[PDB]
RNA sequence: AAAAAUAACAACAAGAUCCAGCAGCAACGACACCGAACUAC
């Protein structure tokens, strides 16, 4: 039937993501498209072929200062057309914003700044937060659904993070993060992908460096397939593996019963 | 007002071209400026302030989902 | 109100194309999505908000029952 | 603040007069009363129409009462 | 709350004086004030007739009355 | 409150011709015996009694 | 009437010559002397009073805002 | 009072309905515009004299092949504006469709296919239908009302037939035909007109050709008066004169309250 | 774990059940409270100890006739209290509800009349959901979560059903139903729970006497937990078992994180 | 130089008497048969002929399939 | 002369027939001509206007006329 | 060609007549023309409004002004 | 008169029959093949010899990329 | 021709006038006319954007500024 | 097109992904691959022709230095 | 001036700056208003 398996994962770094194996991995597994947050590359590096695979395009928007930031975009046909911006200062400079269009849909490969660095880091995300709700706001408006399949760096509810009780101050979770995504997936209506498809547990895609938290299971939540409510009823399956761990997060397999065409 | 402001003040935020067709046939073009519990305002050249009485129906030029 | 709010929630939940017949002598056509003391909400392809101040009559296209 | 109205148009739906509501647009409508409110009245000519108080001029019934 | 529509309609209906009512819209009509309210007059002729008060706009005796 | 209760009494003390047009176009002549908050009496030929909400303005003849 | 007030107020101070139209269809000129609850003043060489709730819109003529 | 009178009755040849008394039995009756369908014939017989009725004005959109089917109308005031064809190609090639715009309303005069002639035939209407359902779906956002003369050829429910057991094989009542019928008249919502007045059985217009079968009265109810609920309110009276019967099809006459103007 | 696990299971005529074998598989299949419907016996013959299962009370209220209706109820604990009362003569009268209460929940009975008996059936089940209706607006002011095993006789969606071409006219799924049941899960604010866990199709509980469809699985889902928004987020599983059926309905096992008490 | 496809099309169109269906810039769709055209106008029949101006239409679209040589 | 849009506009004016103009905004303009030219005609209806053609779509005259 | 666009305008524009131009998206301009040309008409309301002409659907003169 | 890039740019999309989707100012879309172009109108053979004038045009997406000459 | 527009933007242009161009599907553009020639304006407020004259309809200056 | 020419020209060399927006209000994120008298060939997956008398405005996303 | 009725709160320091776009509405409620009373849209 018509499956379009949608596959996002932040590289942390493309260099990491092929030293690991990332590229054959995703070629193996079959998807429609494929969305690669942080890429840490300017566009020209990633014109290398060793970063091109057989029946993908390669679609990409370097930020500013090519280490700071960067997306890519791989899809298996020619989409209409690629949008390689958003608008506010942030997101032009730092390039953590890609678009695909496609029949009825778009998808988004959305990054917010994971503001774990420093304070000033904290600011921008704060910033680019309350930018990106007056985005939404505005964008609540056009026919065409969207996929956002963007590493936001904030988890949602304690489903997304065990001992939140310990997490209650560390970066991605406080308060006005929480009700920011609260109101992004409620008052707007942006409902998620994996709170529809499997309202469990554990189901965390981020993990510290610290080998400790990895055995222990410890991890968040940070990956989001945000989509618009007219394609809420198009989810099927979403699981999160593990084991082929290629950067600091994991990849986000997600199908739907949406199928795509130029 | 449970029904009323959430509708307005979601046009106003939105900024729709709004049409308002009055009771005695006649049409007004506009985004809603400042609506209150009597009079809305108009964000045209001019910025007309209409009634909440002389009002038949407020049509917004795209579709408007109450939040 | 005590045919008002039944009579306009039975015009809803059963999503009937109702005629709103203003004053000025102009109808409007389609469902009643939403209605408050002061307003309504007419569906048909455009979600316009009449007044109840300005409407004359509301027929329903279909009968209905109480 | 009713205590002619009510009566009147109680009066009117349980004897089944079929009556003329003259609209103040200059309509003129009909049927039999079935129920009426304190801002709204309810019309059967063909189906149940509610007609709204403000809108409404004056009720001539068909038969003297 | 008024005092001045009370009794020149009781006037007018006590006395029986040939009354015409000009609504809004634009018409005329004739007859005695047989009952009056706050929202509705009763109006005498081949049929009696209730025209609301929201809808009259002028109220005119065939011969001039004196309050009381 | 404030504004036409006194601008009736004004108008009334003077026995000034008060012109009242009617939300339906038509220009009523005569001078205000007596005002209330609903009803308007026009006195000069025939006796009326105006209802406020059909009233649109009500001009005076001459500076008051 | 939260805006209502400051907005007739700002309009009665400036002597905005503003443009009443009424729900019948004819408009008046004048500025806006005085205003209550349920009339208007209008005084422009000649005085006038206005009922609010015949008044359909006020077209301030002049980008004035409170 | 205030009435508007409209005939539609499927001749299945003017010819041989007007030297039965078709042309005579229209004019002593009272009628505003009579929507009848397959004339088996092109536009320019129905110029022609024999065929027009005095104080009616004639329009017809013809077929590819004058016996394969062709429909005309018979207005009695000139129309706002007349338009033939439904943009299908079995609809603009066999001539099955001709819309009488008027200042509100606008009567047309639809023929689906027969389909019991073989199984080709019923091949082009299910594909006819399949595209008349989008038509409508299409159609039924606009704010104009329509009256719709269509000849479905298709029963409604049951009680539209006696007998239904038996004609569970028989063309015109197979199950995607009663589906498509009863989804015209669901969620499209596009009432009835017969049935929406007089909700009694034993009311049929279709007959086949077999006499038997007319004085046991096993008939179907082919000729529908399909009207977009803005005008259910307006409907005022049905009939179906099978006394006189023309042809195959019995007259079907209406009266609406709805006061055409031009 | 705090696991509470309720049985709704129709079977139209508690003698038929029971011979079939479904004193013992109730008695072995572990529960909390079984939401068993239309008993069609009298309180004197569910008294007979055969009936009574060991661990689980018994409750019934039938109507003036046994075999006119009546529901019945067990439970594992002695409720807090029974109530065999409503309100209305459509339910007083038959004996269609009954409600039991522990902390702060509430477990009722449902039971609509079918409607397929005739017309008179179809018009009382019209008055019933117009009076359900009712007290159900009036109900949500309280705050205890209401947990209604309901044989509502009625499909909500289309997954709720196979071929709903066909079933479009069949009593059960007709427009206004449809209607009622959406206006109850939706304005209301109330939730099903089977529905929200299995966002599936082909899960029905029902199938007409006639194998055929229950070869083909042609059946509608008229069986219901209708939960209170407030016990929407317990619902942990939900299943239909078809094989062990007893009846024309299938047992609907609803599985809770709840963790009821006296 | 500027007419040597729109005028012939329109010249079959109106011979063959075919009813063509005009489409204007206002989203408009005006239904009958072509009667005269010139450089800034075309002449449509239907019920009643009226005039419309080709800075308006967009797209003429054939009913019946047109053959122009 | 020499197109089809001047005697018909010609014939229009000298018959003084009611026509229509419907614009390219979808409003229409009811009232008779009075007299044409280029990127002009004039209307005389209850105000004196003037159309500038190219804002026109259709010109609907209410009766049949012949060129 | 413009034999009539120009004395409908020059009259307007030295006669000094209150118009009302309306645009081809609906919004309505007031005010007295102060200098037109073949691409572009000047309005003087308060500010100098300059409306093109490709934009314009019509100009009514609240005046009855004469066709010289 | 001249057109270094309209006039070749079409005549590639001619002949060589690529599925051209013409989006008109109106804002609706338009699929099928360009049978012929002219410098007021284009003949696109989506099944019919329908007729969109090039005022009314806003874009011509193609659907495959084409070599430009 | 297009005698009167070149002296009207000689004189905005030189005085760094803020204008509010209106363009024909109703969106506003507000800032000082950079440069012009025939068929395109040039508006520089948050962003050089290029306006062809074809889609303007009205170039408020809200200031009396006339050569 | 002593300015339109040289700007286009310049956003071509300049490679800026512009911004057009058309008459009907859609945007179009592209580059300019080809311009000429009556188009404007973009360059965003394929090559999209956009017509001169459809585009409202072009809007360079980077700051652009006229020659 | 009164919830035809909370199977019941371990308890209220206390109420009178532009839609990557619909195979397209026989046409927009006929355009933003164009100052002595007469009873079907």
């Amino acid at each position: 039937g018509p499956a379009m398996r949608i596959i996002s994962v932040n590289v942390n770094g493309i260099q990491a993501a092929a030293e690991r194996g990332l590229l054959s991995w995703l070629q193996a597994q079959n998807a429609d498209v494929i969305c690669l947050q942080d890429t840490r590359a300017s566009a020209f590096d990633l014109d290398d072929p060793s970063f091109q695979l057989d029946g993908y395009f390669l679609y990409a928007c370097d930020a500013e200062l090519p280490e700071q930031g960067g997306v890519a975009l791989y899809s298996r046909l020619q989409p209409k057309a690629v949008i390689s911006g958003l608008g506010f200062e942030t997101a032009d400079r730092y390039g953590r914003y890609l678009q695909a269009d496609f029949d009825k849909v778009s998808i988004a490969t959305l990054l917010l700044p994971s503001g774990q660095s420093g304070d000033e880091s904290l600011n921008q995300k704060f910033k680019f937060m309350d930018d990106f709700t007056h985005y939404l706001s505005k964008q609540r408006r056009k026919r065409r659904e969207y996929i956002y399949c963007g590493s936001l760096y904030v988890a949602h509810q304690k489903m997304d993070v065990k001992n939140w009780r310990e997490c209650q101050q560390m970066p991605g979770f406080l308060a006005p993060e929480r009700a920011w995504l609260d109101e992004v997936f409620g008052n707007l209506g942006y409902a998620d992908a994996l709170r529809e498809v499997s309202r469990e547990g554990d189901q965390f895609s981020w993990w510290p460096d610290s080998e400790q938290a990895e055995m222990l299971n410890l991890g968040w939540r940070f990956d989001y397939q945000v989509l618009t409510p007219g394609l809420r009823r198009f989810v099927r399956n979403a699981k999160l593996p593990r084991q082929p761990r290629f950067s600091q997060h994991a990849p986000l397999i997600v199908d739907y019963d949406w199928q795509l065409s130029i | 007002h449970s029904l009323q402001d959430p509708y307005l003040n979601t046009l106003r935020k939105e900024r729709v071209p709004v049409s308002i067709y009055l009771v005695n046939g006649i049409k007004l073009q506009g985004q809603i400026e400042s609506f209150d519990q009597f009079v809305i305002l108009l964000k045209n050249t001019v910025s007309q302030m209409v009634y909440k009485h002389a009002i038949s129906t407020v049509v917004p030029s795209r579709p408007v989902r109450l939040p």
